[PDB]
């Protein structure tokens, strides 16, 4: 399986960016497998 | 080699997700590669470092980046999904509460192929990568940076 890279662009802010997504405040466990959980 | 936000591609070809060359070093995500090499042109970029649990994985030299979110301000999702121009995205972070502090989390919801592409701060700097997260139906990602 051939895996490989393609240059999309540069890392750069973007000043005319949409604006969206809300900011939630949530509790999680971080397990050894690297998976997130909610707690509570 | 070039600095910049690149696509990982496999084989017809498909997105598996993206990855941050700064410093000669690739940046991306352990769940999109799972580490195995990757072809750039004619070279090859093999696995440097790697970590399961933060779910992140270096080619060719060490974890470079280490800009964190500052807690307040807004930050850009540099979303490069398949088969679109890579497009920001502003958005004020949520936050993740794990017994061992808190991370940015960004609750943006876009297709897997986009796994690997960085969060950046106001100053250009990325400080971390889009992919690892949980789901509250909507999915929220973790801003995950490694450590340089």
């Amino acid at each position: 399986v051939d895996m490989y890279i393609e240059r999309a662009g540069d890392i750069t802010w973007e000043k005319d960016a949409e604006v969206t997504g809300n900011s939630p405040r949530l509790d999680v466990a971080l397990d050894e497998s690297g998976d997130f959980s909610l707690v509570e | 080699t070039t600095d910049g936000v690149y696509r990982v591609m496999t084989r017809g070809s498909t997105q598996v997700g993206v990855g941050v060359m700064q410093e000669g070093v690739f940046h991306t995500m352990w769940h999109v590669t799972k580490g195995a090499a990757l072809r750039s042109g004619e070279g090859r970029l093999d696995p440097y470092w790697g970590d399961v649990k933060q779910d992140l994985v270096s080619y060719c030299g060490p974890w470079k980046l280490d800009a964190a979110w500052d807690g307040l301000s807004e930050v850009q999702l540099l979303a490069v999904p398949p088969g679109e121009r890579a497009k920001n995205i502003q958005t004020l972070p949520g936050i993740f509460k794990t017994k061992d502090g808190d991370i940015g989390a960004v609750a943006l919801d876009y297709p897997a192929g986009t796994s690997g592409s960085p969060i950046l701060d106001k100053s250009g700097r990325v400080i971390g990568l889009y992919g690892n997260g949980v789901v509250i139906g909507s999915y929220v990602s973790a801003i995950t940076q490694g450590k340089r």
